[PDB]
């Protein structure tokens, strides 16, 4: 249990690594897209008033 | 996610328990939360108990509980103490390289910005260190602004006149210009569109900017807005090259700004050049001189605020084609003669809180003493030039720092430009005092401009000084000197000449008493820069370290060009000035 | 501009349906329960192929947002349920939520209605807009 | 995927930080990065760790787990090694015969090309092996030139000369036509279509090609391609055939040819054959002898450059019929004459660097010395030619390498087809001189022509040779001397019929100063091939390996048809010149 359990921490670890930075990579398309739709909102409202 | 401050390792860690959460690095950030009291990190998650009814917040309590974060008592069999290893959880645990010293950082985050101190830790930390420094300041002075009471109106006595009414719990801001309000008219639905206003004693006067006819109900508070993150910093690296990059010189000279193209060459030759400009040596003429020097090359008018871009604007109507000039406010009245929101324009004339992000050949930024780390950088961040010249004066009146309470922040450490030019000192220099006579140039050589500012035309004997004591009795905000008020006026009364000359005061109250009594208009010392007379007459009134500093007042001595009066209770600084005193009645 | 046509379906149906004993809602939101909703589009499908085909579809409505005016679509115009008014609409807006970017980056007003005019003449299908040049 | 350049065994691992990334046979591939510092491997799928925040790049640390690529600090429990057994896992392991010595290849990889030996590593190499160091040297100079400053043009001073600056940083290229300028026109959108340029010394002086206003903000740049994988040999298989082969003799002879047909049954005798071409002996007259040797042979006119194509097609519009000709130039002015992109004619003229894929009964291939491996094995890709014909001498300049640094590349090394004509003797020989007099050819033979030239009609005497020294000044890219451009003008005068002769300059920037002295025009000794004029004069400059070795300096010489002037101021060619010694004025 000393070299055993700890080979489970680790893939425990390093799971829930993976499973963040997917979330954070998730939140920075979120940003982008957020980003892309309002600039096109407002490059084609100009043209109709 | 991004690169923390310290190590610019890229991370995931922001130490949620302090200011403005910075991103910090694995190891960097376990430095941060071990020699801190912040104890809660926010990383792409919250780091607290999320099992219902928990309210542990310390990240050291806290433990991997499957696909959350569990404290002691509330983790399943499985466990893993996310503070282990020395090092906390967060992104890119392996490439974290840590910082070797990171006690200068837990100072400045756990920094309460009381004393003087703060300033000289700000000063000497590195660019993110006091990029950040100056980003926790103007936050914390924006939330303390809001912190105290409302300003209800709640009986109209006459104009410029009012009765005000404060929230309970907090306490009173200050009765001067430095903090300005904005009061919103309350409707059955919300509140809206008064306008920014200034409140002082009367009973209490208010100074608004726009006509306006204020009723009951209508309340004002030291409105604040949201500080943004930065970018640039303060300066850019130094770069002496060749010759004057990207620049043609000029083919004719004009007389009055020979001896101003003769500093122009080195400034069009390297990067970044510091002033060392003294209250009226022309340095508005070299700002449009440069125009004059390069006519083609495009040039950006910025200072702290448009009071003092106007300035530059004063110049640009005279010596300016107005057609290639552009002022830019965003939707307070000032200098509108130019275009607009014109950003492709040749002249661009702008404040810090405005000017877009664009480029230009060289930067003129007048006053930089009053600007903090904070618009220096901003600049940078806006607009990155291939030149760039400073306009102001590390003798000069700095920013009024409320949350310096113990101790007199130095003229080095004003900022990032006020350190270098006492250090390796400035690039040019104008020694044309343009107003000051002999008697007042002189002296302020000595004082802190190492006798380099020569006197101008000659000792017009108009500048005077008294021997005096003087007495004080204080109230909140201010202090009033009952003696020194019945100098004045006596003085005054057999030499009758000396009424055209506008009252100076530190404590702008003091002079609301002597206007009630004499009826001479009022100088506020802090904001007297820019603005000058031929007769000003002054009272030292306090001789503390509000009052008699030496750099702080030589702004109001600067003032006369021909002659003016002063009543010192002080004596560090009477021993010192060479002007004449007169009998005491 | 004129698109309520509510009092020329009941006139309509007091010229033909005069003794139909059963009440007919010319706009089904205010009906009771399904089968009258059935019972009012029966009649109102039949009654809107007299009123022209140019008044149908969303009433749109200039907004002002952020100092910015919109043009947002704020009900619609059906063939067969009549008019249909939003709920929820908050001209005067301050700033857009992604919910609000989503809801209005997918209505069709704001697209037609910065669109050059299109005729068609390939269809019988009855075109709106078109969105580019080609 | 395909097979390896060494073991021609099929494979898919390519080596990554290699500069052209051949494909790598699997232990071969494993070779060659244990011997060189090229560690990054890319199969269908580059064999990097696919971990995320992950940086390391060599082969020996990546394990495999699953269907992906592991360092040791981001592997799963069951890992598979791949830098195992001495052999990456890679396409095709065990059909593989790998190579007992890679160190030949290792050196041509980690090769900056500086020296010599990396030429004498490239050409003394076999095929694939000398294939790739052309195709790695090519690439790597390409990549240099665009490495150097940008050509802006900042201010127009008159026709044909121009102020040009340059960007910081980045080194600036040599003040000649060497290497030709390709500017275009920058506008809001995008920067198109200017044209190229060459700069030299004038303030600069702009040498374009067609007629073109520049103005300001208009830049120059050395433009770059995209360097293919050749696949062809430089040089087929030779093979001596018992008759001639796929062509019929001819009935009548002409004179002209007389010596032209004796030579020309063995060029049909075999494959390839090889020429002794020396300067003005009809060369391009020995090319045409073909097409009027064989009227139904398509022999197809191939060179360097259009300007060499441009002598094949001097001598096709007076003799080949027009009404068979066609002259390829791809979408810069030159000879057109014939129809433009017309595959299918008879006589096809063009440079080897625009000629499509087709077939031929018989090539041309003028000046082969200045084409290098690389373009001595492209003409065979584009061409299975039924025979092969090689116009040119190893004792002729070649192209001007801007990479080799220390150490003179030896003639014999230039390419395949140069070097057996040292060791194996050329198959042709033309015995006469068409233009240089006995006091040329016979100086000339004895040099490295093995005293196998011989006089045409007479000794003229009119070649001079001057003994002197010279001081030296040097610039960017050229070099001056004085004492020579003093003795030029002085030679002259005493004289007035020497007026009509050109000078000659192995820095062209030496005569430019000469031009505005004398004002006779100017030549360039690395392009003067394919122009002679009856009088022209030299002056040595300098007697360093650049110009005055045995080599470049037979071009010059033998510009000249009567009579030339050259002042040796140097000894090594000076005591073997049998020209006449004058008094020095
Ligand atoms: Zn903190
Ligand atoms: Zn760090
Ligand atoms: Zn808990
Ligand atoms: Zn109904
Ligand atoms: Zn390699
Ligand atoms: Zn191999
Ligand atoms: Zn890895």
């Amino acid at each position: 249990r000393d070299a055993a359990m700890q080979r489970k921490l680790e893939k425990m670890a390093d799971q829930a690594m993976t499973q963040m930075y997917k979330q954070a990579r998730s939140e920075d398309k979120r940003a982008k897209v957020t980003s892309a739709m309002q600039t096109m909102l407002f490059t084609m409202l100009r043209k109709l008033d | 996610v991004g690169a923390c401050v310290l190590c610019n390792s890229q991370t995931s860690l922001r130490c949620g328990a302090c200011i403005r959460r910075p991103f910090l690095c694995c190891k960097c950030c376990y430095d941060h939360v071990i020699s801190t009291s912040h104890k809660l990190v926010l990383s792409v998650n919250p780091y607290v108990c999320n099992a219902p009814g928990c309210d542990v917040t310390d990240v050291t309590q806290l433990y991997l509980g499957g696909m959350s974060y569990y404290c002691k008592s509330h983790k399943p069999p499985i466990s893993f103490p996310l503070c282990a290893n020395g090092q906390v959880f967060g992104l890119y645990k392996n490439t974290c390289v840590g910082s070797d010293n990171v006690t200068d950082f837990n100072a400045i985050a756990t920094c309460d910005w009381t004393n003087a101190g703060d300033y000289i830790l700000a000063n000497t930390c590195t660019e993110r260190l006091k990029l950040f420094a100056a980003e926790t300041l103007k936050a914390t002075e924006e939330t303390f602004k809001l912190s105290y009471g409302i300003a209800t109106v709640r009986e109209v006595l006459s104009d410029r006149e009012l009765h005000l009414s404060w929230e309970v719990g907090k306490p009173r801001p200050p009765l001067n210009r430095n903090y300005v309000f904005t009061g919103y008219r309350v409707t059955k639905n919300s509140k809206v569109q008064i306008g920014e206003y200034t409140f002082e004693k009367g009973a209490v006067v208010y100074r608004g900017t726009t006509t306006y006819k204020l009723n009951v109900g209508d309340y004002f508070v030291l409105t604040s807005h949201t500080v943004m993150p930065l970018s640039a910093p303060t300066l850019v690296p130094q770069e002496h090259y060749v010759r004057i990059t990207g620049l043609y010189p000029t083919l004719n000279i004009s007389d009055e700004f020979s001896s101003n193209v003769a500093n122009y060459q080195k400034v069009g030759m390297q990067k970044y050049s510091t002033l060392q400009g003294p209250p009226g040596t022309g340095k508005s003429h070299f700002a449009i001189g440069l125009a004059l020097y390069y006519p083609s090359a495009r040039i950006v008018y910025t200072a702290c605020s448009h009071a003092a871009v106007d300035a530059l604007c004063e110049k640009a109507l005279k010596y300016l084609p107005i057609d290639k000039c552009s002022r830019i406010i965003p939707a307070v009245e000032c200098f509108d003669k130019f275009k607009v929101n014109s950003t492709l324009e040749q002249y661009v004339f702008c404040t810090v809180n405005a000017l877009p992000e664009t480029t230009a050949d060289i930067v003129v930024f007048d006053e930089i003493s009053m600007a903090t780390n904070y618009d220096l950088s901003v600049v940078n961040a806006r607009l990155r030039a291939k030149h760039y010249v400073y306009i102001g004066d590390p003798a000069q009146l700095p920013a009024p720092r409320t949350l310096l309470t113990k101790g007199t922040l130095e003229p080095e450490y004003f900022n990032s430009v006020c350190r270098l030019m006492k250090t390796i000192g400035p690039d040019m220099f104008l020694g044309t005092c343009r107003r000051c006579p002999a008697e007042i140039v002189d002296t302020v050589s000595a004082l802190v401009y190492d006798n380099k500012l020569k006197a101008h035309k000659d000792k017009s004997a108009q500048c005077f000084k008294m021997f005096y004591k003087g007495v004080i009795t204080h109230d909140v905000s201010s202090a009033i000197n009952r003696p020194q008020i019945g100098v004045v006026r006596e003085f005054l009364t057999r030499n009758p000449a000396w009424r055209k000359a506008v009252f100076i005061s530190p404590y702008n109250s003091q002079n609301a008493v002597a206007s009630k009594i004499l009826g001479l208009p009022t100088q506020t010392v802090d904001s007297s820069q820019g603005s000058e007379y031929d007769y000003v007459i002054f009272t030292q009134t306090t001789e503390t370290a509000h009052s008699c500093n030496v750099n702080r007042f030589n702004v109001a001595i600067t003032r006369a060009k021909v002659g003016i009066l002063c009543i010192m209770s002080d004596r560090d600084l009477y021993d010192k000035l060479q002007f004449t005193s007169l009998e005491i009645p | 501009l004129k698109y309520d046509f509510t009092e020329e379906r009941l006139k309509l149906f007091d010229r033909y349906f005069k003794y139909w004993d059963q009440t007919y809602h010319p706009n089904c939101v205010n009906c009771l329960d399904d089968r009258c909703i059935l019972h009012c589009a029966n009649f109102n499908v039949l009654f809107s192929t007299v009123f022209p085909p140019t008044s149908f579809g969303p009433l749109v409505r200039k907004i002002f947002v952020d100092g910015v005016p919109f043009v947002v679509s704020t009900g619609y115009h059906f063939r067969e349920l009549g008019v249909v008014h939003n709920q929820d609409v908050n001209l005067h807006s301050s700033r857009l939520s992604f919910k609000e970017l989503l809801v209005y980056a997918a209505d069709p007003a704001m697209h037609a209605a910065s669109g050059n005019l299109l005729l068609d003449k390939r269809t019988t299908c009855f075109s709106v807009a078109a969105l580019t040049n080609n």
